[PDB]
């Protein structure tokens, strides 16, 4: 029993996160755990209500569960998402680069083309694929934002400074840090590709997937090796940037109620999980894609007792997360 | 990283504790800083300053080089205790046997159920991963702290029953902070307050007729002691060869792929002038002595041998000790091994 | 929550709270006889230790500390009458109590009788001390500065004993327990921490006495008068049967054997984690051990830190109570020797103690009667002891502290026997001290009569009383908390400073006879005076929400009472280096009073040691105002 | 580290005097410890929070000052710092009084070498304590 | 403030620069107290001040009385130079003179446009507005610095021309740290690189004779200086009644209507012992004595005496000088007046 | 701005100053032989004090001192 404050970010996470307090508050006993909806312009908003005690708990894609346990801020991970099928759950996902059939470029030739971010700092749009492209970017490479808008030709990386660096909300001007901006996310990033506007979209193995119905809608796209060569779309075991962890569920260190999350969350995912509900469904919505939580997750997992964000993302990702910040070459 | 060379200049050590620390310091001046030292307080945290590279190199107990591998270090090179020949392959193992006094006329394998219990520490080979999962294969759950009444396995939660015999100055700790930690500390710990001490064969000879000069075991005779046989019968310590609970892989070196050679090098090397061939110890500098017990490396170490491809954790512990480790898993409750297996790849 | 919740919630909970029971507790034989270092110490101890974990308060520790003590050796000690040979009456006495640290000797000669410890100014009398034992009553002064007096006259052995008129006992067979340490933690660490005997073993007289003083019965000292021909005066606010001098016909001998006793000392720590400045504490603490069962000496003050502290978190945790500031509670002990507890700890962070705790408040004595409300502090906390005793009532009285005929109210020196003491002259940390004190000094206090019984048959509503001393004690926490100002009277020291400057003009005829031209002084006050004022000013242009921008400046107002410290002077030899509150030739007050012997035309005077004392103590102020700000680099360069 | 070598060539004659010598470890640690943590808040801080950064580079600010002996005047030996300073304060002075005391002539001044040990181990300690530690360094177990 | 009683514990002085401080302190001390001290670098800043309560009273020159009432505060008692019986009335006022050198034989009132002036300082009496006034009555605009070459009027722009004969170590300061700064001040000035200063009518006398033993005026003669008539005649010093530019009101004690009498009733008892009275200086305390120049009040004041009835700038200063001062109400540069003219009620 | 700009531009504008001329000047017989506190050093401090105030950047003060020198 009691409430627990969920950060939504913007318009259509609000009205998912209303619509999951309702459906939760006629399943759920006067005894059992409430859902309150807190609505914040941005992550990193949703980081500091919930340092400051406005707010309880927010998904965060796993680079940014790495800013979000820095000082002065200090949350920590307290449940995970996990992928695949309830058989085998995945706590991982494969960042992919996806570009259009014939375009004709590898991996190598990426200078001077248009590229579709799902937004700065996140792992498969931004600190894997730039990560790897780190040394092919000119000096001076600091700061990261303006190396990365002289090699490409423009780009969306939502949640940019575009004051500072305007050639990175090239392709979504304002580089709006929430589903307001069309291209903000792992589908935006991919509509950013679809439409013309970019030659690639640095999302997940499943965004194709989710977006195109049609394999013969599908077979229109190919994916990047790092071999520099191509491979279809089905073929990402084969033919990935990375493996990275799930998003998470992030809380206070202190007065964090991390107890409650897991209990509102266990039970909305019996109630409303992977076809559970023809009322409400947690991992979709007709509001949107990927809000509060990505339509691809199957379910949660509770994360083991006190792990910080370090051990949670394990040495090599938070190696890979230091090097692209000093990082020498 | 343009075509460059030599970034072996200097092997960093990790240290536990105070006294390890002064040790390596010892270790530091003389070398004329090939080692480096960097200190914590925990083995794990020792494992992950290596892991992340704040540091490259240390020896470790068996059931730590475990975790070590999973967290992807390396095995470099072994410690041997057997021969003064360092060109000699690694031993197959010391004996880990269970050791009670003879005061004591009623406890034996089959009756621990009980009993006052003492470790060298959590994870390791003889004082816990070899006792601790053979009894498991007995009672079928992970509650030891509530099969033993009471005992010192440092390591182990400062509120649980396995930390009520604990002593040292840091209660519970593992490390040397903590008194009854170690082969030694486990020892004494039986002596002063336990019924039985996990620790490997040749510990009450290292501790018996006055080898040991403190206070708590100048006295004590080795003919004071029993060993526990798997049978329930008990045998004088002499026979741990026909009366021990299983062979134990010598304690052994680890680093990152990266530095593994660098690190065996600079290590053979400095056991040339400073391994079992120095005379005496108080005047030049012994790696393998220690001015306490078993700093940086076992005091009965003889050599550092190379490990003749057995370069992987699971190639250098043998397929035995894997199985039996891996049939503990689900009581670890190691922070670092759960840390070092999240990642799905 | 406002300080209204805050001061309304804390009294409701100070009033269902029993002091009473715990001021007891600390009575049971569990933990009685805790002198210092002893068995019982250590129990008391862990029973705060624990009771501080049981509060669920945050981090709590120990902090543990060898230091050398003195205690009474198998030998007996006494006083016998015995002329220019063998003792003729009687061994006067075998005191049962003794004055620590008092040099381990014997000798016998005359023994004059200065009042009041010679108080240094009673010295002035008639009869000479030139070689010879001296009486002296316990009072206005510190045995340890009764016996330096007494030696510095070149007298030896001095005696303390408790007279009729100013300790109304009962019984005049009873003996009390002495200090004798012209400073504050063991003798033999000044400025720096102690280790073990086996390593840094010196012996004495690093501030110790040199000369035997021994603690004597009114009994035994009526028998000593007995025994001498001069008549005591009226102008000692006394009453008959004291003599002045020994008869003739015979003198007296004193014969003390005490010896040197490590122990270990465990001073008990709890901290309550702030919200904005964690980092930034208000430490409290209070007395643990003592010689007797010291219900007064310490049972009250560790009864207050135990059930101050139950408080607090409490009401961190049940009611929303958060504290922008950490709070640190602590139960020194060896306290009975010098504050050896307390004052080690500090010894401990000599340079930075300053830039983490801002406050030191001491529970120490804080209920001793039902008349007055003594109130000793640094200019700095003038106006919270004020403002406070303005929303406290009285106990007994139910009017509240503050008397609101005045405009200006009065505000005692800290004293070299108080644990508040050393954390302002030494480590510069500003202090506050209170006391429910009487015109009386309690008499029970150093000796085995302070049970908690003879105190409540002594002080009916004891309860009542300690709840009101938890309460401004209280008070000054949430105040010194509560808000995001950091609530310092850092204006009082301008004040202070200009009474120096005044009472310095009235030698401006000295000052002209000599060359110097005490310009830069006023200059280093002035130079202050726009410090402060920009302080002042660059607060009220900050927000309470630029939690940065009044880090900035709170830190600032943090070094205004450090800074004020001597930095010419080493603490390994001159410990107390607070220009204003400190000891010795550093002190702003020390350089006046050398300055007055100028007149007195005799040699007095040592003029290359004012050239000094004024010179340094200019760039002391000066320093004082350059770290206060001026907004850095201080551009007054025409001058 | 480096001096804590050098000082260790003497563990001899540290030895023939009951000279302990373990409180300059722990102070040395401490003082790691203190750097360490340092070391860390400034990686889990946020570029963008003034006030953390502040309350961070203060510290390293200190870090320099406090390697100057807290217990020398200024008026007397105005190079305190234990380091690079000049006078018996000075960490390097001490050696060179140590190195004498092979000499087994009267040139090593024992009282005045128990000394410099003693603080010159107070002023690395106090260095630590005023690094961080967090405040109230809670290594009372010693 | 429940029925209360006596806010008139001690007064709050303000005292420009470092030797009115000096003085102040030293007033303080010797009062036990009832006299306290502020200091500001300015008098405008010293009006502040008591405006917003920071300090409580301080005397001044006419000009700035005007400012003061301009911002509010009130006149509570005068300074009186020609009695010493202190129960006299306000006298009229003190003379306004310009004085010039005999050496010099062209300068005249007419002939001014070019010459070096000096001036009190921008705002007071005798330095600036009756001078000033009168001139711009003459060239109907307000570039003062552009009518005469050069000058030292302190508290004028760093840069222009009337700064540039200034010297106190603080360059142009309306205040003591500026050499030429005050009657003396401006005396010294002519002595040494003006051609005109405008002064009272006693100034001359009192820094002539060896009366001022000043290396720059200890052998000054009456006889080398003039006047300037505004008939554009010369006339010696001795005939400032008939050859003067106005007549100034005395300077005045201000503070706020809050503290008036407070104010007024601690200064006239401390007049008493500290007043024209005091046989010797330099034993005794003296208000009216001072160790350089005109600290806190004139050194020629004689008495404090109550304004009977003029409790009020207008009625004070009086029609003539308001008159006066306003028409030069266009030239102000004084920042705290514009303050005090902001509020439309 | 970040690094490589700071390094840029501070190397053009390095690329671009004549700084011998300037120890030229410190050499003009307006101040050679500068001991200390003589009027060529007072000289040379006022030259530095107003390129100071020329370069526009923001407050620039003095420092006075009176130390006894030997001759
Ligand atoms: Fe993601
Ligand atoms: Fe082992
Ligand atoms: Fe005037």
């Amino acid at each position: 029993d009691k409430t627990v404050r969920w950060c939504a970010v913007s318009e259509h996470e609000a009205t998912k996160c209303q619509s999951f307090r309702d459906h939760m508050k006629s399943v759920i006993p006067s005894d059992g755990p409430s859902v309150a909806c807190v609505k914040k312009a941005s992550y990193l908003d949703c980081i500091r209500a919930i340092a400051a005690n406005e707010a309880d708990a927010v998904t965060l894609d796993a680079g940014l569960v790495y800013d979000a346990y820095l000082a002065p801020n200090n949350l920590k991970p307290v449940v995970a998402e996990f992928y695949g099928s309830k058989e085998d759950p995945q706590t991982f996902y494969y960042a992919v680069a996806v570009v259009k059939k014939d375009s004709g470029f590898q991996m190598n030739q990426l200078r001077g083309k248009k590229s579709c971010h799902t937004g700065l700092g996140r792992s498969a749009g931004w600190n894997i694929p730039i990560g790897l492209l780190y040394c092919d970017l000119p000096e001076p490479r600091k700061p990261l934002e303006k190396a990365v808008a002289n090699f490409f030709s423009g780009s969306c990386a939502p949640c940019a400074d575009g004051t500072d660096f305007p050639q990175l909300c090239q392709l979504c001007p304002g580089c709006g840090c929430s589903t307001l901006n069309q291209y903000f996310g792992y589908s935006g990033a991919f509509k950013c590709l679809k439409d013309g506007a970019g030659d690639v979209a640095f999302v997940k193995h499943s965004t194709i997937f989710e977006n195109l119905a049609n394999k013969a809608d599908r077979d229109q796209y190919e994916l990047l090796c790092l071999d520099n060569t191509r491979k279809p779309v089905d073929e990402y075991k084969d033919c990935h940037l990375a493996q990275v962890p799930s998003h998470t569920v992030v809380a206070r260190s202190m007065g964090g109620k991390e107890d409650l999350i897991w209990e509102l969350l266990n039970q909305a995912q019996e109630h409303f999980g992977k076809d559970k509900s023809k009322e409400f469904q947690l991992f979709s919505s007709p509001h949107g894609k990927d809000l509060l939580f990505k339509d691809s997750a199957h379910g949660f997992l509770k994360v083991p007792p006190r792990m910080d964000a370090k051990m949670y993302l394990g040495y090599e990702y938070v190696t890979a997360i230091r090097n692209l910040r000093e990082g020498t070459c | 990283p343009d075509p460059l060379q030599d970034e072996c200049k200097a092997v960093k050590w990790c240290a536990l504790g105070h006294h390890e620390r002064l040790k390596c310091d010892e270790w530091s001046v003389t070398s004329g800083g090939l080692i480096e030292c960097e200190s914590a307080e925990t083995p794990e945290d020792c494992i992950a300053k290596i892991m992340n590279g704040e540091a490259d190199a240390m020896s470790l107990d068996g059931g730590y080089v475990y975790i070590a591998g999973q967290c992807g270090l390396v095995p470099v090179l072994a410690e041997n205790y057997e021969s003064t020949d360092c060109k000699k392959a690694p031993e197959e193992g010391y004996l880990s046997v269970a050791v009670v006094k003879k005061s004591n006329p009623d406890i034996n394998w089959n009756n621990l159920e009980g009993k006052k219990s003492c470790h060298t520490a959590v994870d390791r080979t003889a004082g816990w991963n070899i006792p601790m999962g053979l009894l498991y294969n007995r009672i079928n759950h992970c509650r030891f702290d509530e099969f033993f009444r009471q005992g010192c396995a440092p390591g182990s939660q400062k509120n649980s029953s396995l930390c009520e015999l604990c002593v040292g100055p840091s209660v519970c700790a593992p490390n040397n902070r903590e008194g009854y930690y170690g082969y030694t500390g486990a020892f004494r710990c039986l002596v002063e307050k336990g019924d039985v001490a996990f620790v490997k064969s040749q510990t009450v000879l290292q501790n018996t007729g006055g080898r040991n000069s403190e206070p708590w075991a100048k006295d004590l005779k080795e003919e004071d002691f029993e060993l526990l046989c798997l049978d329930g019968t008990r045998k004088p310590v002499s026979e741990a060869h026909n009366c021990h609970l299983a062979k134990a892989p010598n304690h052994a070196v680890v680093s990152r792929k990266d530095k593994a050679a660098c690190v065996k090098q600079k290590l053979l090397d400095l056991q040339v002038e400073f391994g079992n061939t120095v005379a005496d110890c108080s005047s030049k500098f012994c790696m393998f002595h220690s001015k306490t017990k078993d700093l940086l490396f076992r005091d009965d170490t003889k050599c550092l041998v190379d490990l003749r491809g057995k370069n992987t954790y699971e190639k250098y512990l043998g397929a035995d000790y894997i199985k039996a480790v891996s049939n503990l898993r689900k009581c670890s409750t190691s922070r670092l091994l759960e840390a070092c297996t999240f990642h799905k790849h | 929550l406002y300080w209204d919740d805050l001061k309304r919630k804390l009294s409701e909970k100070l009033d269902s709270t029993d002091f009473t029971s715990t001021i007891k507790l600390l009575n049971e034989n569990s933990y009685v006889p805790r002198e210092a270092g002893s068995q019982k110490d250590e129990n008391l101890a862990l029973y705060v230790e624990n009771e501080f974990r049981e509060f669920k308060l945050s981090k709590v520790w120990r902090d543990q500390h060898f230091v050398k003590i003195q205690v009474k050796d198998s030998a007996q000690n006494s006083v016998i009458i015995v002329d220019k040979n063998g003792r003729l009456v009687y061994l006067v006495e075998n005191p049962g109590g003794y004055v620590a640290y008092s040099k381990a000797a014997t000798v016998t000669g005359k023994l004059v009788h200065a009042n009041f410890g010679t108080k240094k100014d009673f010295e002035d009398l008639y009869t000479p001390v030139n070689g010879s034992i001296v009486i002296v009553r316990a009072g206005k002064i510190t045995f340890a500065e009764k016996v330096a007096n007494a030696e510095s006259l070149n007298a030896i052995g001095v005696l303390i004993y408790m007279d009729q008129t100013k300790f109304p006992i009962v019984n005049a067979e009873l003996s009390f327990f002495g200090h004798a340490h012209l400073g504050t933690g063991d003798p033999y660490t000044p400025g720096f921490p102690s280790f073990n005997h086996t390593q840094f073993p010196p012996s004495r007289s690093s501030g110790l006495p040199n000369i035997p003083v021994q603690t004597i019965s009114r009994a035994a000292a009526e028998k000593l008068f007995g025994n001498m021909e001069g008549d005591c005066p009226s102008d000692w606010k006394t009453d008959s049967t004291c003599r002045m001098v020994t008869s003739e016909s015979k003198n007296v001998k004193l014969t003390v054997s005490n010896v040197l006793k490590e122990i270990k000392i465990l001073n008990i720590f709890g901290v309550i984690k702030g919200f904005v400045e964690p980092d930034h504490y208000v430490v409290v603490g209070a007395q643990r051990d003592a010689w007797g069962p010291g219900a007064a000496k310490s049972g009250v003050g560790t009864a207050l830190l135990l059930k101050l502290a139950q408080m607090f978190s409490d009401m961190v945790l049940k009611d929303g109570f958060q504290p922008s500031r950490s709070i640190i509670f602590a139960s020194w002990s060896a306290g009975d020797f010098g504050s050896v507890g307390a004052t080690e700890w500090l010894e401990g962070y000599l340079s930075s103690l300053h830039l983490k705790a801002f406050t030191y408040i001491n529970l120490d004595k804080a209920v001793l009667g039902t008349s007055n409300f003594k109130v000793s502090a640094s200019p700095l906390l003038y106006t919270l002891i004020e403002k406070t005793m303005q929303n406290v009532k009285h106990p007994v009285t139910g009017q509240f502290l503050y008397q609101d005929s005045n405009w200006a109210s009065k505000v005692e020196k800290l004293t070299l026997d108080n644990a508040a003491f050393p954390f302002l002259a030494y480590s510069g940390i500003p202090a506050v001290s209170f006391c429910f004190c009487e015109d009386t000094d309690y008499p029970y206090l150093g000796t085995t009569m302070d049970t908690y019984k003879e105190l409540i048959e002594r002080i009916p509503e004891l309860n009542k009383v300690a709840r009101a001393a938890a309460e401004v004690a209280g008070q000054f926490v949430i105040k010194l908390t509560h808000d995001v100002e950091l609530n310092l009277d850092y204006e009082e020291y301008n004040s202070q400073l200009l009474s120096f400057v005044r009472d310095l003009n009235q030698y401006r005829a000295d000052i002209k006879e000599m060359g110097l031209s005490l310009q830069w002084l006023y200059s280093a006050r002035g130079d202050f005076f726009r410090a402060t004022s920009r302080l002042t000013t660059d607060f009220g242009n900050a927000e309470k929400t630029d939690r940065f921008v009044m880090k900035k400046l709170n830190d600032r107002v943090m070094r205004v009472e450090y800074h004020f410290l001597s930095p010419y002077v080493s603490p390994k030899e001159s410990p107390f280096r607070h220009v204003f509150w400190g000891s010795g030739s550093h002190t702003l007050p020390a350089l006046l009073e050398n300055l007055k012997l100028r007149k007195q035309n005799n040699g007095a005077f040592n003029e290359t040691l004012f050239r000094n004392q004024l010179a340094l103590a200019t760039w002391t102020i000066q320093g004082a105002a350059n770290a206060l700000s001026g907004d850095v680099w201080d551009i007054d360069n025409e001058f």
